[PDB]
């Protein structure tokens, strides 16, 4: 499990150093990723780290304000930040993950924590905000990109995440066609290029939430504008 | 007095020998491979390697403690458990890919889990009850495996009750290989008696034995087909055996190659047969023709152990040489 | 255990050898090994 | 490598790398012993000095130098199938009793046979061999008490521990067939602590420095 | 005389070039090889090459023509090679002594503490002598190209290059020879008798490895220094010929191609090597 600390008021110009602990797994061989969602909109993540230490990302928004660092010893993340503007407000996430041949990248989501201030990248396009749904009814979801995902590898990087009401963002399907371990049978996602989509089949009240579109195939990582079910 | 019976049973079916049939089929021609990847890292003798199901993952096990996880595409080191004991004789792929079993002169055999939630490979069970050193083992599903030991004997073990459900006796030396058939309904062993028995796993007796050899043997594999099945021993000659004819069809032996074969091995079509000798040097033998169509010379101490992936796209052999060599 | 192999319908080895020499030929174009596959879809190369 | 994802897995393989390597490193400094002796040799002796179900390993440190013991009398099986997976070891450790007269199978003629078929193993054309001769004083009273030329009908000598163990010693180390390519290193087990060990490193000391010089081109 | 000359000196060009080059060749092919020891050898075979294809050839084209075309620039650049080069040769025979001496007299750092970062050190401070010593006479110090002969300079590198490093391997194998006699001297009269002619074999063999060394690096280099210590300070009536001169200015290159020739094709490792390979 993973759990975050380091919240609370903080003015324009400030410092606050946010942290996070890890219990339950080997954090070391593990990548950690932060990712930051607006109160009221979608999820945009802000940094990432390697096992290791051996490298480190920043998005532009952020770059040179932040810094991100590791203790493996104790299991603890820290997110140092500097010059906190009125944007960076937003409920941050410790994600959790690895990167090896038939691994599954950002299985596993923190709980999170609030920070309050007072006052050429790939995009992702998801076409309709909100689907009215009823249980027992199959559901489509579509996604499009402005850079086509499929590598000459033959990966096709795209991810799928469900954001139940009042929790935190899961892994559904990882690299447009792997369901994430737990999940149901009925989601399925498929696509090709730079269109894709996810069909839900014989939809029930569980899987209420807003579905999130993520891409990894070059940083920085974008997240989609989500798609709401009710 | 039914092994006079048994050879006049047996003499009187062999009318022409597969060599005189394989007259008209026309030659293999000659084959050649060349090394396209060199997996480094392994810092001891290694003994044993499996390929996956997949055809790209594989699994190779050294006395150096260490047994690893290697994309063959890639060349990336997957995983790397640290072994308990480093004697290890032998090393086993699941097929679905969710577990790793290895074993030696250590008489228990030991399963890991790769699909663990903490992300770390782990032991999942050890398998104990044998005396002598383990010798082979593969695995059947996600909870039975065959293991083969020193003790003359092979046992059929439930992972998840831990014990071994079935005991095989009959051998009198020490079982040197085994393998499983493609219908997993049967399996053969090669043991130091020079005897090949074959046995019934669902009934768990031996159903019939072959001989012939002069000295121990080695390796042991299925033809793909599964009707027949071929063995390498010391005596420097590979012998091709039939569950239905019950006799020997060839010899695959030259003068020159002395230190006999080590491992055996066939392709998917079964046309051409691979063995490792102890001449650091793989020959490859026309199945139907007995020649020998090439030869993989690209080791330095000896060929322990080789294997063909599932697809046949390539070959992969293990040697003391600390190194594995991809040919095609 | 020389009772049960003595009692068995072994067949003949000239059949044998014939379903052997079928089931190769059958199979003789799934062997990259056997027929190098050109370079272009080898995904070794 | 160029797509993400794939330089976090040459990343993995690279520290993987690194940590094979710093394992290996630490074990090629450690010195490996075979031990060998029948069951009723007397080699629980040994272990127990030094300390104070199939390949047992045995780990000690004596006077800066790491030594890794592996016994093998412990799981009966085929020793020619299994017996090359030693090759290379610094030395090699026999055990024998003095007094094993007790009961025929000629328990010391099997050790004689046994220490024959291991000294002149081609695996082992360049490893010295270390030699044990235990239970000293339960042979002292036995030679009293039996003759050895019981064992042995062509003995001549005198019936003395002196004698006997002198006899013993030569008939034991004329054995080997290579005496330009190895030697042997024989020593009276003491009920003392430290003789052992020392005696151990001794010889492994010795080993090493004459390795080295042959390698030089000296020896 | 030219042409007997020129054909003499490029037959021991060339030898000396080969075999200095079949032994990198064989200790960068051949995986079995690869040791602190044979490192010391590759880099000390790698300096013998650098001085045959880098020196050498010049020196011989001096020596034919018997004066210097090539311009004052070039004599000097010649005679920094020559004294760089040839004092890293000289410090690569100490610097195996020394790791010799350093195996055969503790086992206990050959087995916890001997590691490639010592061959590498060696080397290192090899080159470092050799630098220091070429570098001072083009730093602060017209037919014929000849080095510095001021009283101070001559002696200094003198000291530096030869008598130094000889005193050095003269006490290291002395070491070596006590170390080794004292560990060969540590019906039934056969096996006696046996063992003492095995340790008298031993003791003989030891010799003659020893007196072959000392013997060959001594003629090889000694006569050199000694002409260059003694002339500058009795030139004004030293009357030697050019021939002498000449032949003790061979001498010394031509342990470029003995020196290899004894680490290298009088061990059996790197015999069996060659023999794996071809
Ligand atoms: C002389 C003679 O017999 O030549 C032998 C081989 O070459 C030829 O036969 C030619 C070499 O000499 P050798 O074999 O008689 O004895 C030795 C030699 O003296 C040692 O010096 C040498 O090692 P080093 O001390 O490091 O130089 C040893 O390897 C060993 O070869
Ligand atoms: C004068 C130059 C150009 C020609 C000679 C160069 C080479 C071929 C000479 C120089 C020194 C010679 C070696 C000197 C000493 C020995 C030891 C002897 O037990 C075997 C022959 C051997 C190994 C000699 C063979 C040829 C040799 C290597
Ligand atoms: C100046 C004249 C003599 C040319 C000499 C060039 C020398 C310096 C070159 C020729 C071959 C080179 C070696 C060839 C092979 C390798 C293996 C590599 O893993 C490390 C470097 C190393 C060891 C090279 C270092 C320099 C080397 C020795
Ligand atoms: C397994 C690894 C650690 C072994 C490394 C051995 C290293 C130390 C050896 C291999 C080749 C050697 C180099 C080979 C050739 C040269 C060129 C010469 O003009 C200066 C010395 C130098 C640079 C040598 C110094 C040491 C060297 C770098
Ligand atoms: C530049 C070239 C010509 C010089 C080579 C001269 C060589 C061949 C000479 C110089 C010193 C000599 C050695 C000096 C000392 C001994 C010890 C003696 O008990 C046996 C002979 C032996 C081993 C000599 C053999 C030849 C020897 C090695
Ligand atoms: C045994 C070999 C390999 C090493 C020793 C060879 C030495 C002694 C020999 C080989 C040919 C000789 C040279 C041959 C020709 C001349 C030209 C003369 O005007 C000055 C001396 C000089 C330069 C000779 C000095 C010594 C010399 C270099
Ligand atoms: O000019 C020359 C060079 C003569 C040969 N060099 C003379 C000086 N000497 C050294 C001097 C001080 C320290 C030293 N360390 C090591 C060496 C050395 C070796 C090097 C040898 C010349 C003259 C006639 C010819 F035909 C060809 C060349
Ligand atoms: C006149 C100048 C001559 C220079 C001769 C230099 C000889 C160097 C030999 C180096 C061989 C290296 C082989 C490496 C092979 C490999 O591992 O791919
Ligand atoms: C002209 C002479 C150049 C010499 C260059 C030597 C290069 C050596 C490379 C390996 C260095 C390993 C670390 C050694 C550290 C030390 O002991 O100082």
């Amino acid at each position: 499990q993973l759990v975050e600390s380091g919240g609370g008021l903080v003015q324009p110009g400030g410092s606050r150093k946010l942290s996070c602990s890890a219990s339950g797994f080997a954090f070391s061989s593990f990548g950690m990723h932060w990712v930051r969602q607006a109160p009221e909109k979608g999820l945009e993540w802000v940094a990432y780290i390697s096992s290791g230490s051996g490298t480190i990302y920043y998005a532009d928004t952020v770059k040179g304000r932040f810094t991100i660092s590791r203790d493996d010893p104790k299991n603890t993340l820290f997110l140092q930040m500097t010059s906190l503007r009125s944007e960076d407000t937003a409920m941050y996430y410790c994600v959790r993950s690895i990167y090896y041949y038939g691994s599954s990248p950002f299985d596993f989501w923190g709980q999170g924590t609030t920070l309050t201030v007072s006052s050429s990248d790939i995009v992702m396009t998801q076409a309709t905000s909100s689907v009215p749904v009823t249980p027992g009814e199959s559901v489509s979801i579509s996604c499009r990109s402005s850079k086509s995902l499929l590598h000459s590898n033959g990966n096709t990087y795209l991810y799928w995440f469900l954001q139940r009401p009042g929790q935190s963002p899961q892994l559904l399907i990882y690299r447009m066609s792997n369901l994430a371990s737990g999940v149901p049978d009925r989601f399925s996602g498929s696509g090709s290029g730079t269109a894709f989509t996810l069909t839900i089949s014989r939809l029930e009240a569980e899987d209420v939430g807003v579905y999130y579109c993520m891409q990894h195939l070059e940083y920085p990582l974008t997240f989609g504008a989500g798609t709401k079910l009710e | 007095q039914l092994k006079n019976q048994i050879r006049d049973a047996r003499k009187a079916c062999a009318d022409a020998t597969l060599s005189q049939i394989t007259n008209n089929i026309d030659p293999v021609g000659r084959i050649q491979m060349r090394t396209r990847r060199t997996l480094r890292g392994h810092l001891a003798k290694i003994y044993a390697m499996h390929w996956g199901t997949d055809s790209r993952l594989l699994v190779s096990a050294s006395q150096d403690g260490k047994l690893i996880i290697w994309d063959s595409y890639t060349t990336n080191k997957v995983h790397a458990i640290p072994l308990r004991s480093s004697w290890v004789m032998t090393c086993a792929y699941a097929p679905s890919g969710n577990y790793v079993a290895c074993g030696g002169l250590d008489n228990i055999c030991s399963i890991y889990n790769l699909k663990t939630r903490e992300g770390n490979v782990r032991v999942s069970r050890e398998l104990a009850g044998h005396t002598g050193y383990l010798s082979c083992c593969r695995f059947l599903d996600d909870n039975q495996i065959v293991t083969s030991s020193g003790d003359t004997t092979c046992a059929l073990w439930d992972i998840e009750t831990g014990q071994q459900t079935t005991t095989f006796t009959g051998h009198t030396g020490d079982v040197m290989s085994l393998s499983l058939a493609p219908d997993t309904r049967l399996f053969v062993s090669g043991a130091c008696d020079a005897s090949a028995k074959l046995w019934d796993v669902r009934e768990g007796m031996c159903r019939q034995t072959f001989t012939g050899h002069e000295s121990d043997i080695n390796a042991i594999c299925f033809f793909p087909n599964g009707n027949a099945f071929a063995t390498g021993s010391d005596d420097a000659t590979c012998r091709l055996f039939d569950l239905r004819a019950d006799q020997e069809l060839m010899t695959y032996s030259h003068d020159n190659i002395i230190c006999g074969i080590t491992s055996v091995s066939f392709s998917k079509s079964g046309r051409l047969l691979l063995a490792g000798y102890d001449d650091f040097n793989c020959n490859v033998w026309d199945a139907l023709k007995a020649d020998r169509a090439g030869v993989l010379a690209g080791h330095d101490n000896r060929v322990s152990c080789l294997g063909v992936t599932d697809d046949g796209m390539a070959v992969a052999t293990g040697s003391w040489d600390s190194f594995l060599k991809i040919w095609n | 255990q020389l009772k049960m192999e003595a009692n068995i319908d072994r067949i003949k080895v000239s059949k044998a050898a014939a379903d052997l020499m079928a089931y190769c030929e059958a199979h003789a174009k799934e062997d990259p090994l056997l027929t190098p596959v050109p370079a272009s879809e080898n995904p070794f190369r | 490598t160029l797509s993400a994802e794939d330089k976090a897995a040459v990343e993995r393989s690279k520290m993987i790398d690194r940590n094979l390597r710093e394992d290996g490193e630490k074990a090629a400094r450690e010195v490996k012993l075979l031990l060998l002796g029948a069951g009723e040799s007397g080699k629980n002796t040994i272990v127990k000095q030094m300390k104070i179900t199939g390949i047992v390993e045995t780990h000690f440190t004596f006077k800066d130098l790491h030594f890794k013991m592996f016994d093998v009398g412990a799981q009966r099986s085929e020793r020619k199938k299994w017996i090359h997976c030693f090759e290379g070891v610094t030395a090699i450790i026999f055990c024998v009793a003095l007094s094993d007269y007790d009961l025929v199978l000629n328990r010391m003629h099997a050790s004689m046979k046994l220490f024959d078929s291991i000294c002149n193993n081609k695996w082992f054309t360049d490893t010295s061999i270390i030699l044990f001769l235990n239970k000293k004083d339960l042979f002292e009273e036995k030679i009293k008490k039996s003759p050895l030329t019981i064992c042995y009908p062509e003995y001549a000598g005198s019936n003395t521990y002196e004698e006997a163990a002198a006899y013993i010693q030569c008939q034991f180390e004329d054995l080997n067939k290579r005496k330009d390519t190895k030697e042997i290193y024989t020593h009276f087990t003491c009920s003392t602590d430290t003789k052992n060990v020392q005696f151990v490193f001794d010889a492994v000391t010795d080993v090493i420095i004459k390795n080295n010089l042959k390698d030089c081109g000296l020896f | 005389y030219q042409v007997i000359t020129s054909l003499l000196l490029g037959t021991l060009i060339f030898c000396a070039v080969l075999g200095n080059a079949c032994v990198v060749a064989a200790i960068a092919l051949e995986r079995s090889l690869q040791n602190v020891a044979n490192y010391l050898i590759g880099s000390l075979a790698v300096t013998d090459l650098m001085v045959s294809v880098l020196v050498l050839p010049m020196a011989a084209l001096y020596q034919v023509l018997n004066k210097w075309t090539l311009g004052q620039v070039t004599c000097d650049l010649f005679i920094a090679l020559d004294v760089l080069c040839c004092t890293s040769s000289i410090w690569h025979l100490c610097a195996i002594a020394l790791d010799r001496y350093w195996a055969i007299t503790d086992p206990i750092d050959y087995v916890n503490k001997r590691t490639p970062r010592r061959a590498a050190a060696l080397i290192s401070l090899t080159w470092l002598i050799g630098f220091l010593i070429s570098i001072p006479p083009m730093l602060g110090w017209p037919d014929a190209c000849t080095i510095s002969k001021d009283h101070g300079y001559t002696i200094y590198s003198t000291f530096g290059a030869f008598y130094i490093p000889l005193l050095l391997m003269l006490v290291l194998y002395g070491r070596i020879f006590r170390a080794a006699r004292f560990r060969i001297r540590k019906k039934n009269e056969r096996n006696a008798e046996a063992k003492r002619k095995m340790a008298l074999a031993r003791e003989r063999k030891t010799v003659k490895t020893l007196g072959i060394i000392m013997g060959t690096f001594i003629l090889c280099w000694l006569p050199f220094f000694i002409v260059a210590l003694v002339l500058p300070f009795c030139e004004s009536s030293c009357h030697m010929p050019t021939l002498l001169g000449a032949i003790i200015n061979w001498l010394g290159y031509s342990n470029s191609l003995l020196n290899p020739v004894i680490y290298a094709y009088f061990n059996k490792d790197f015999q069996n090597a060659f023999k794996k390979i071809i």
